[PDB]
C-alpha cells in the first residue's frame, strides 16, 4: 500500500507530502532530503525502479518536477506509473494549462482531487470523465 | 587522426608541431605510445623552448600509461640530459616529468642529481619561476647531504628565497632546509642565525586567506610539536580575534598551549577565560581541554584549573563535566593524591555520565581510590547491569578496575568477581576479552598474593606531554610537509 | 595532476567543467554538489576527503570553485593557480557575473587548454625597451592598514600594519631606479620585514631596479613596531537598574591638527535586548539601529589633536538579567591621509644613461592614502 | 472567485532571503493573532481567508499554534467551501486534544445523516485520512450499515468501503465479522468498476487474513475476468486507458486469488486457462497503440498473470513459456521492461519445473550483470545467485561475484562481503577454501569488512583444530607484504601468537622472525592494536622464552612505560612485572592454550 | 592626496 506522495522541484522546496501512517516530523524532513538527493541524481535514461532499503520510489518527470511516490514493496509499480500519468493528464486537462502557479495558487483544489481519487494507501478513482464529472458538480457549489 | 597528428609533427611551425604532440600525449589506448615513439623523439630534439616543454609534459604523460618500453627509457634518458637546457619552462617541465615519474617507484627512480646536477640546479632555481622552483624543491628533497660543505653552500643558496609565489615556494624551501637539519646545533654559528632567521617568515604567513591560514597553522602545529625551540616567546601574537574561521580557532588555541610558559600563566588564563564564554560546543570543549592541559604544565596554574574547573562542574553543563571528568584523571595521573576531596563531588555528578570514555574515566578512578570510597563498590555493581553493547573499552575497564579492587578489599566483591568472569568467559565473542578473563581467572585462584604484587604497583607520572604525536610518524610527515599528508595527520601508507 | 575542474553557482548546477585524467567521475561533482550547498552541517574545512576523494571548495561573488584528485600534491600551488585563474578571469570580463561566465565558452576553454594539461600548470619579464614618455611622469600612492586591539584599561594590546606600495610610473626608455627613504633603522624608521617584486636587486639595503612598465607594486612590507597610532577610544558604561544604560564613547584624534579625518565610523555595542537608544551628537549626524544592535554616528571632518563624543542613552529589556552583557570592543573605520607607519621618502634617484634626458625631467608624484583595518577597542 | 489568498502567496512568496521573510511572518503573525483573538471573527471571507492565509503559511514551513475551536467553528457551518476549509485544517493539523477530538466526532456523526456525497464524502475522507480511537470506535457497526443490504452513491460506497479498509488496517481488533460478507461477495458484479476496485481491495485484505468467510467469490470473480479480458474496441471507455480495457482490476483480482489454493471448480480453471493463454496470444500480436503506455499496461496484466501463475503452479508448460517470454524481455529494449522481467525471474527461479530453464539462463544473468551499466541489476543478480546457491553453485558464484566484488564502488562491497561470509559459513566444503576466501577478500577490500566477521573466522578455526597450522602457516606467509592493512595486524598477531609453537620450526618463520616482523608493524596500530599485540608479545613469551631478553627490552622502552594512556601502562606493568617472576609455573599456568569457542 | 616628491 501507499506510504507516503512527493511533488518536489529542481531545488527541493516542499510543496506537497501526503503521509497515512503514524510518521514524526524529524524522520519525515530528513527522509525528503535523502530522497531528494537520490532522486535528483538520476536522468531521463533510467529505468524508473529503485530499491531503498524496505522501500521503493516510483518517480516521473514532467519539464523541472519531480513527482515521487512511496509504497510498499510488493505492490505494482507499473499501475502505479500509469495512475501517475493519469493524473498528470487530468490535472493538464483541468486547467487548459498545467503549471507551477495552479499548484501554488489551487492546493485546495489539488488535495480534493487527490482524496476524490487517493485514499487509505490505494487508487480510489481510475475513471477520468467521473472525476471530471465530480469535479464540475463540486466546484459549482460554494 | 594519428596519421594527421604525426603530419602536423611534421609542420614547420613549432605550434602546430606541440599541439599535435600534446594531443597525442593525452589520449590513452593500447597503441598510442608505440606509435608515438618515433615523432616524439624529435620533437624533445627541436629548435624551440615551447615544442621541447610540450614533448617533456607528453613524455611525462607517455610513461604514465602501457609504457615500460626501451624506447621510453630512452625518452627519459633524453630528457634527463634536457634538464641541461636553455629554457626554465623545458627543465621545469622536464624535472616535473622526472618527479611524476619518480612516484612510478621499481626503487630505480630519479635516476640522477649528483654536485654537477646541484649547481645546474640552482641555476635553474635562479632562472625559473614558481612551478619550476617547487619542482626543483621537491625534487631535492630526495638528495642525502655528504657533508657541511655542500649543504653550507646551498643553503646560503636558498636562504634569500623569501619570493614571489610565497607560501608554494617558500614553504617548500622550509621543506628542504628542515629535511637537511642534520647539523649539529651549536656549529659554526650558521645553525644559530638561522634559527633567528626563520621566525619572520613563518610570521608572515598568517596574513592571507583563512583557508592558507588553516594550512600554514596545521604546518606551524606539526613543527611546533617537532621543535619547540623556534617561536620560544611570539605567543602574543597569535592571540585569536574573535572573527576568525572557527578551525584556525582551535588549532590556534592548541599553538597557546604548545607554548605557555613560567611567564603565561596570568594572560593564558584571561584568555581562556574569555574564551570559555564562547557558545560553540567544540570550542568550550577544547578550551577546557586548554585549561587542563594548562593546569598540566605547571602547578599554580595546576590549583587555579583545578579551582576553574570545580566552578564549571557546578555550573552543571554535561559535557564540560565528562570534559574536565578526563581532565581530573589525567591531573590524577599527573599529580596524585592532593586532591581527593573532589570525588565526592564527581559522585554527587556521576547521574550526568552519558559518554562511554567519561564513564571508564570513573570506574578507573572509583577503582584508583577504594579506600576513599565505601559507595562506589553499589555505584559499579549498578553499572553491572551492562555487560554487553557497552563498548569493548568500557568492558575491559570495569574488568580492571573491578579486579584491583577486590584485590584491596575482597571481603566484599567476591561474587562480583565471579559472576564478571563467568559472563566474560561465557559470552565474549571479543577473543581478547576472553583470553584476558581466563588470565585474571587462572590469577585470583592462583593467589591475591602475587596478583598484588603485579596489579597494585605503581605507575609512573605523565610529566607534561599533552597531546603529542607518534615520532617516527613525525619524522615521515618531515618529509612530506607541504602536501596533504600533513594536514591529513596520517601517513600515504593509508591512502594510495 | 590535477584531473576534473569543476564551478558552479549559488543555484548549485554545473556551470563549466572538464576533466584531465580517467580518474575523477561525475560522482565527484555531485557529491560536491550535495555535500557542500545541500549539506546543512555548515562547520567544515577549507578542504575535505570524502572516500579517498579529495575536495577544495572556495566562494567568490556567487561561484564556488571545485578541484579533486587522488594524489598528494601541495595545496599552495593549486591554490595559487585557483587565485590566478580568478584572477584572469576579471582582468579578461570585469564584474564575475553568471550570464559573464557563460558568454565565454570558446575563451574559457582555449585557456584551460593552454594554461593547464594534465593537471600541469603552463604558466626581463616586466618592462620592454620600446616605451617612450616625452612627459616623465610617475605617481606614488601610500597604501597602509592600521590594525589594533585596545584594552578597556588603557593600553595597546596588539598593533601591527600592513603596507603595500603603488605606483604608477610613465617614463622613456630603460630608467635606473634608486629608491630613498629612511632606512637607518634625523628621521629614521625600521622595517621589520620586507618581501619584493621580482625586479628588486638585493645589493641599509636600498632597492636598485628597473620598474615595470605603468602601474606595479614593488614591495610587500610589514610594520609592527614604532606605529603612529590614528586615533584613541575612550569607553564609558554606566548601567541603569534593569531597563537602561549609559554609554558615552570618547574618541581622541591622534595626529596633527592640520589634518582632518574623512568618512569617520564609530560602531558603538549594545545588547539584543535593547529597547531603544536616543541619540546625541554635537558634530555629525548619530543614528540607532535596534536591528543590528549598533549606533551609527558619522563624522564628515574632524581635526587633530581634537576630541569628539556621542551621549547616549541605551535602554534595555528586562530579562535573564544573572546572565551579564559581555561587551563587545569598541570598532572603528576610518581613512586618514598619511602613513601611519612613519616612513619618509628620501628620494627615488631615476637615471637614463641611454637616452640624453636628466633626472629634472621626470615628474614625480607621491601622495599618502592611510585605510583602517581591524580597529577595535574592548571595553 | 476569491482574490485575498492569491495577493498573500504573491506577497510571501516574492520574498528576498529567509530573513525578509522571517520579519513578513512577524508581522503577518501579529496581524492574524489580531484579527482572531480581539477583533470581530466574520463568518465567510474575513475568516475564510484567513484560515486559508495560516494553512499555506503552515505548509510552507512554518507553524500554526491558535485558531483551532475557529477551525472547528468551519466544520459547523452552512457553506461547502467553509466545511472544507476547516476539514483541510483539521485534517493537515492533528495535535494532543481531547475536547477536539469529541467536537470532531459530533461534527461528523452530524453531517454524516446527510444524502449527498459532499458530506458523507468529506467525513469519510477525514476518518480515513488521520483516524484515530473514538472516531473510529463510533462507527465500527456503522460503516457496515451503510455497506450491508443498503445502496447509496457509489462514489459514497467506494469511499466507505475504502474508510473501513484503513479502519481495519489501523484496528483489525475492532472490526466485527457480522453476517455483512453477503453483499459485499454480491457487489463485485455491479457495473461500476470503482466500486468494484473498492470491494476487491477490501476483499483482498479481508480474505488474505480471513480466507474463510470469501470462498464464495472465485467464481464470480473468474467469470469477471472471462468477460473483461474481452468485452469490446468501446466497453466502458469511460474505464479505459489508450486502448487497453481496465489493466488495474484485472492485475487486482490476479492479485486477489493468491489468498486461496488452485481453484477445485473445473470450469473455472479451464476458463482461466483459456483467459491466460488469450492474454498470451494478444500479446503475441504487435502493439496497437504506438504509445508505449499501450504495452505498458498489457504488460502488467501479464506480469499479474505471471505472478498468479507462480504462486498457484497449475502448469510445467505454461510456466516454460512464461520463463520464455520474461527471457525475452532480459534483452528487451525497454530499461523498465528488463527491470521487471529479471524481478519476475528472480521468482520464478523458485519454480522446480523451470528452474532447469533458469539455470541455462545463469550465464545470461551473468551477462546482464556484467553489461548493465546500472548498478541495480548487479546486486538483483547476486540476490538471484542467492536464491540459486548450492555447493558447486556457491563455488562458481563466489569466484564470480569476489570479481564483480573488485568491480563494486563503494557499499556493495560491504554488504556482498557480508553475505560471502554467511555463504561461505554456510556451504564450507573444506575449511582451507574457507579461509582462503576470507583471506582473499580481506586483500580485495580490507577497509570495508567487520568486527565480527573475523570473530567468527577465529572461532571456527579454534573449533577445527588440523587446519590451525596450515592458517598459521597462510597467514605468516601473507603478512610479508609490503604493503600490509591493520585489520590483517590483528588477525595475524592473534593467530601467530597463539599457534607460534607449530610454525618456530622453519628458520624463515623462526620465532625471531615472528617477532621482528610483529615489531615492524608495531609502529602501524591503532591503541586496542598495540594492546593486542602485548598480549601476544607476552603470550610469545611463554612460548619462546629464546627471545625473552629482546621481548624484556622492548617494553621496556619509556614511550611504553610512562603512556599516557592508562590501559597500555597497566598492560605494560602487568607484563613486565609477571615476567619479572617468570617462575614458569605461574607463567605456564595462568597462560593456558585457551579452550576453543563455543558456538553461539 | 598626491604631493610633489
Amino acid at each position: 500500500m501507499i506510504r507516503f506522495i512527493l511533488i518536489q522541484n529542481r531545488a527541493g522546496k516542499t510543496r506537497l507530502a501526503k503521509w497515512y501512517m503514524q510518521f514524526d516530523d524529524d524522520e519525515k524532513q530528513k527522509l525528503i532530503e535523502e530522497v531528494h538527493a537520490v532522486v535528483t541524481v538520476r536522468d531521463a535514461k533510467h529505468t524508473n525502479f529503485v530499491e531503498f532499503r524496505n522501500f521503493k520510489i516510483i518517480y516521473r518527470r514532467y519539464a523541472g518536477l519531480y513527482f515521487c511516490i512511496c509504497v510498499d514493496v510488493n505492490d505494482n509499480n507499473l499501475a502505479y506509473l500509469e495512475a501517475i500519468h493519469n493524473f498528470v493528464e487530468v490535472l493538464n486537462e483541468y486547467f487548459h494549462n498545467v503549471c507551477e502557479l495552479d499548484l501554488v495558487f489551487n492546493f485546495y483544489k489539488v488535495y480534493t482531487v487527490v482524496d476524490e481519487m487517493f485514499l487509505a494507501g490505494e487508487i480510489r478513482e481510475t475513471s477520468q470523465t467521473k472525476v471530471l464529472k465530480q469535479l464540475l458538480m463540486l466546484q459549482s457549489l460554494e | 587522426a594519428v596519421n594527421s597528428f604525426v603530419k602536423d609533427c611534421e609542420d614547420p611551425n613549432p605550434l602546430i608541431r606541440a599541439l599535435a604532440v600534446r594531443t597525442m600525449g593525452c589520449i590513452r589506448v593500447d597503441k598510442i605510445t608505440e606509435y608515438l615513439c618515433e615523432p616524439l623523439r624529435k620533437c624533445l630534439k627541436d629548435e624551440d623552448p615551447y615544442v621541447r616543454k610540450t614533448a617533456a609534459v607528453c613524455v611525462a604523460k607517455l610513461h604514465d600509461i602501457n609504457a615500460q618500453m626501451v624506447e621510453d627509457q630512452g625518452f627519459l634518458d633524453s630528457l634527463r640530459d634536457l634538464i641541461a637546457d636553455s629554457n626554465p619552462m623545458v627543465v621545469a617541465n622536464a624535472v616535473a616529468a622526472l618527479s611524476e615519474i619518480s612516484e612510478s617507484h621499481p626503487n630505480s627512480n630519479l635516476l640522477d642529481l649528483n654536485p654537477q646536477n646541484i649547481n645546474k640546479l640552482l641555476t635553474a632555481l635562479n632562472e625559473c619561476t614558481e612551478w619550476g622552483q617547487i619542482f626543483i624543491l621537491d625534487c631535492l628533497s630526495n638528495y642525502n647531504p655528504k657533508d657541511d660543505r655542500e649543504a653550507q653552500s646551498i643553503c646560503e643558496r636558498v636562504t634569500p628565497r623569501l619570493s614571489h609565489a610565497n607560501s608554494a615556494v617558500v614553504l617548500s624551501a622550509v621543506k628542504v632546509l628542515m629535511k637537511f637539519l642534520e647539523l649539529l646545533p651549536k656549529d659554526s654559528d650558521y645553525y644559530n642565525m638561522l634559527l633567528k632567521k626563520l621566525a619572520p617568515p613563518l610570521v608572515t604567513l598568517l596574513s592571507g586567506e583563512p583557508e592558507v591560514q588553516y594550512v600554514a597553522l596545521r604546518n606551524i602545529n606539526l613543527i611546533v610539536q617537532k621543535r619547540p625551540e623556534i617561536l620560544k616567546q611570539e605567543i602574543k601574537v597569535f592571540f585569536v580575534k574573535y572573527n576568525d574561521p572557527i578551525y584556525v580557532k582551535l588549532e590556534k588555541l592548541d599553538i597557546m598551549i604548545r607554548l605557555a610558559s613560567q611567564a603565561n600563566i596570568a594572560q593564558v588564563l584571561a584568555e581562556l577565560k574569555e574564551y570559555a564564554t564562547e557558545v560553540d560546543v567544540d570550542f568550550v570543549r577544547k578550551a577546557v581541554r586548554a585549561i587542563g592541559r594548562c593546569a598540566i604544565k605547571v602547578e599554580q596554574s595546576a590549583e587555579r584549573c583545578v579551582s576553574t574547573l570545580l566552578d564549571l562542574i557546578q555550573t552543571k553543563v554535561n559535557y564540560v563535566v565528562q570534559e574536565a571528568i578526563v581532565v581530573i584523571r589525567d591531573i590524577f595521573r599527573k599529580y596524585p593524591n592532593k586532591y581527593e576531596s573532589i570525588i565526592a563531588t564527581l559522585c554527587e555528578n556521576l547521574d550526568s555520565l552519558d559518554e562511554p570514555d567519561a564513564r571508564a574515566a570513573m570506574i578507573w578512578i572509583v577503582g584508583e581510590y577504594a579506600e576513599r570510597i565505601d559507595n562506589a563498590d553499589e555505584l559499579l555493581e549498578s553499572f553491572l547491569e551492562g555487560f554487553h553493547d557497552e563498548s569493548t573499552q568500557v568492558q575491559l575497564t570495569l574488568l580492571t578496575a573491578i579486579v584491583k579492587l577486590f584485590l584491596k578489599k575482597p571481603s566484599e566483591t567476591q561474587e562480583l568477581v565471579q559472576q564478571v568472569l563467568s559472563l566474560a568467559t561465557q559470552d565474549s565473542d571479543n577473543p581478547d576479552l576472553r583470553d584476558r578473563g581466563y588470565i585474571y581467572w587462572r590469577l585470583l585462584s592462583t593467589d591475591p598474593v602475587t596478583a598484588k604484587e603485579v596489579v597494585l604497583s605503581e605507575k609512573p607520572l605523565i610529566s607534561e606531554e599533552t597531546d603529542l604525536i607518534e615520532p617516527t610518524l613525525l619524522d615521515e610527515l618531515i618529509c612530506h610537509i607541504g602536501s596533504l599528508a600533513s594536514v591529513y595527520h596520517k601517513p600515504p601508507n593509508a591512502f594510495v | 595532476m590535477i584531473g576534473g575542474l569543476f564551478i558552479y553557482n549559488h543555484k548549485g548546477e554545473v556551470l563549466i567543467s572538464r576533466v584531465y585524467r580517467d580518474d575523477i567521475g561525475r560522482n565527484a561533482v555531485d557529491a560536491f554538489r550535495v555535500n557542500v550547498i545541500h549539506a546543512r552541517q555548515q562547520v567544515r574545512s577549507p578542504v575535505t576527503n570524502i572516500a579517498r576523494t579529495s575536495f577544495f571548495h572556495v566562494k567568490r561573488s556567487n561561484i564556488w570553485l571545485a578541484a579533486v584528485t587522488k594524489q598528494n600534491v601541495n595545496a599552495a600551488m593549486v591554490f595559487e593557480f585557483l587565485y590566478k585563474m580568478c584572477d584572469v578571469m576579471a582582468a579578461y570580463f570585469g564584474k564575475i557575473s553568471e550570464e559573464n561566465i557563460k558568454n565565454n565558452f570558446v575563451l574559457i576553454y582555449e585557456l584551460l587548454d593552454e594554461i593547464l594539461d594534465f593537471g600541469y600548470p603552463q604558466n626581463i619579464g616586466w618592462r620592454r625597451e620600446g616605451i617612450k614618455y616625452r612627459r616623465n611622469e610617475l605617481f606614488l600612492d601610500v597604501l597602509e592598514s592600521v590594525n589594533l586591539l585596545m584594552s578597556p584599561q588603557g593600553q595597546v594590546l596588539s598593533a601591527h600594519v600592513s603596507g603595500r606600495v603603488v605606483m604608477k610610473s610613465y617614463l622613456s626608455g630603460m630608467p635606473e631606479c634608486k629608491f630613498g627613504m629612511n632606512d637607518k633603522i634625523k628621521q629614521s624608521i625600521a622595517i621589520d620585514d620586507c618581501t619584493f617584486h621580482q625586479c628588486v636587486r638585493l645589493s641599509e639595503r636600498s632597492i636598485s631596479f628597473i620598474p615595470p612598465d605603468g602601474e606595479f607594486e614593488l614591495m610587500r612590507y610589514r610594520t609592527t613596531k614604532d606605529i603612529i597610532l590614528p586615533f584613541r577610544v575612550i569607553p564609558l558604561v554606566r548601567e541603569v537598574g534593569r531597563t537602561k544604560l549609559e554609554v558615552k564613547v570618547v574618541i581622541k584624534s591622534n595626529f596633527k591638527p592640520s589634518l582632518l579625518a574623512q568618512k569617520i565610523e564609530v560602531r558603538i555595542p549594545t545588547p539584543l535586548n535593547t529597547s531603544g537608544v536616543q541619540v546625541i551628537c554635537m558634530k555629525g549626524k548619530a543614528k540607532y539601529k535596534a536591528s543590528e544592535n549598533a549606533i551609527v554616528w558619522k563624522i564628515k571632518r574632524m581635526a587633530g589633536m581634537k576630541e569628539s563624543q556621542i551621549s547616549a542613552e541605551i535602554e534595555l529589556l528586562p530579562t535573564n538579567d544573572k546572565k551579564k552583557w559581555a561587551r563587545p570592543p569598541i570598532s572603528m573605520n576610518f581613512e586618514v591621509p598619511f602613513a601611519p607607519s612613519g616612513l619618509k621618502v628620501r628620494y627615488l634617484k631615476v637615471f637614463e644613461p641611454k637616452l640624453n634626458y636628466s633626472d629634472h625631467d621626470v615628474i614625480k608624484w607621491v601622495r599618502y592614502i592611510g585605510r583602517s583595518g581591524i580597529y577595535e577597542t574592548r571595553c | 472567485g476569491m482574490r485575498g489568498l492569491a495577493v498573500f502567496i504573491s506577497d510571501i512568496r516574492n520574498c528576498k532571503s529567509k530573513e525578509a521573510e522571517i520579519k513578513r511572518i512577524n508581522k503577518e503573525l501579529a496581524n492574524i493573532r489580531s484579527k482572531f483573538k480581539g477583533d470581530k471573527a466574520l463568518d465567510g471571507y474575513s475568516k475564510k481567508k484567513y484560515v486559508c492565509k495560516l494553512l499555506f503559511i503552515f505548509l510552507l514551513g512554518h507553524d500554526i499554534d491558535f485558531g483551532h475551536m475557529e477551525a472547528v467553528n468551519l466544520l459547523s457551518s452552512n457553506r461547502y467551501t467553509e466545511k472544507q476549509i476547516g476539514y483541510l485544517f483539521i485534517s493537515v493539523l492533528v495535535n494532543s486534544n481531547s475536547e477536539l477530538i469529541r467536537l470532531i466526532n459530533n461534527a461528523i456523526k452530524n453531517d454524516l445523516a446527510s444524502r449527498n456525497p459532499t458530506f458523507m464524502g468529506l467525513a469519510l475522507h477525514c476518518i480515513a485520512n488521520v483516524g484515530s480511537r473514538e472516531m473510529a470506535e463510533a462507527f465500527a457497526g456503522e460503516i457496515p450499515k451503510i455497506l450491508v443490504a443498503g445502496d447509496t452513491m457509489d462514489s459514497v460506497k467506494q469511499s466507505a468501503a475504502l474508510c473501513l479498509l484503513r479502519l481495519y488496517r489501523t484496528s483489525p481488533d475492532l472490526v466485527p465479522m457480522g453476517d455483512w460478507t453477503s453483499r459485499v461477495v454480491h457487489l463485485l458484479n455491479d457495473q461500476h468498476l470503482g466500486v468494484v476496485t473498492a470491494a476487491t481491495s477490501l476483499i483482498t485484505t479481508l480474505a488474505q487474513k480471513n480466507p474463510e468467510e470469501f470462498k464464495t467469490s472465485v467464481s464470480l470473480a473468474v467469470s469477471r475476468l472471462s468477460r473483461i479480458v474481452t468485452s469490446a474496441s468501446t466497453d466502458l471507455q469511460d474505464y479505459t486507458y489508450y486502448f487497453v480495457p481496465a489493466p488495474w482490476l484485472s492485475v487486482k483480482l490476479l492479485r486477489l486469488l493468491q489468498c486461496y489454493p488452485p481453484p477445485e471448480d473445473p470450469a473455472v480453471r479451464g476458463r482461466l486457462t483459456e483467459c491466460l493463454e488469450t492474454i498470451l496470444n494478444k500479446a503475441q500480436e504487435p502493439p496497437k497503440s504506438k504509445k508505449v503506455q499501450h504495452s505498458n499496461a498489457k504488460n502488467a496484466v501479464l506480469f499479474e498473470a505471471i505472478s498468479l501463475i507462480i504462486h498457484h503452479d497449475s502448469e510445467p508448460n505454461l510456466l516454460v513459456r512464461a520463463c520464455n517470454q520474461l527471457g525475452q524481455f532480459l534483452q528487451h529494449r525497454e530499461t523498465n521492461l528488463r527491470y521487471l522481467a529479471l524481478e519476475s525471474m528472480c521468482t520464478l527461479a523458485s519454480s522446480e519445473f523451470s528452474h532447469e530453464a533458469v539455470k541455462t539462463h545463469i550465464e545470461t544473468v551473468i551477462n546482464a550483470l556484467k553489461t548493465e551499466r546500472d548498478v541495480s541489476v548487479r546486486q538483483r543478480a547476486v540476490d538471484l545467485l542467492y536464491a540459486m546457491c548450492d555447493r558447486s553453485n556457491a563455488q562458481q558464484i563466489v569466484a564470480e561475484m569476489l570479481s564483480y566484488l573488485e568491480t563494486a564502488d563503494y557499499s556493495i562491497r560491504e554488504e556482498i562481503v557480508l553475505k560471502v561470509a554467511i555463504l561461505a559459513e554456510k556451504y564450507a566444503v573444506d575449511y582451507t577454501w574457507y579461509v582462503d576466501t576470507i583471506l582473499n577478500l580481506i586483500r580485495i577490500a580490507g577497509d570495508y569488512v567487520s568486527e565480527e566477521v573475523w570473530y567468527r573466522v577465529i572461532q571456527i578455526v579454534i573449533n577445527r583444530d588440523d587446519v590451525q597450522g596450515y592458517a598459521a602457516k597462510t597467514v605468516f606467509e601473507a603478512l610479508q607484504a609490503p604493503a600490509c592493512h591493520e585489520n590483517l595486524v590483528k588477525v595475524g598477531g592473534y593467530i601467530l601468537g597463539e599457534f607460534g609453537n607449530l610454525i618456530a620450526g622453519d628458520p624463515r618463520s623462526s620465532p625471531l622472525i615472528q617477532f621482528n616482523l610483529l615489531h615492524s608493524k608495531f609502529h602501524l596500530c591503532s591503541v586496542p592494536t598495540r594492546a593486542l599485540l602485548l598480549s601476544t608479545y607476552i603470550k610469545f613469551v611463554n612460548l619462546f622464552p629464546e627471545v625473552k631478553a629482546t621481548i624484556q627490552d622492548v617494553l621496556r622502552s619509556d614511550s611504553q612505560l610512562k603512556n599516557a594512556d592508562v590501559e597500555l601502562q597497566q598492560r605494560a606493568v602487568e607484563y613486565l612485572r609477571l615476567s619479572t617472576v617468570a617462575s614458569t609455573d605461574i607463567l605456564a599456568t595462568v597462560l593456558e592454550e585457551m579452550p576453543p569457542f563455543p558456538e553461539r | 592626496d598626491y604631493q610633489r616628491l
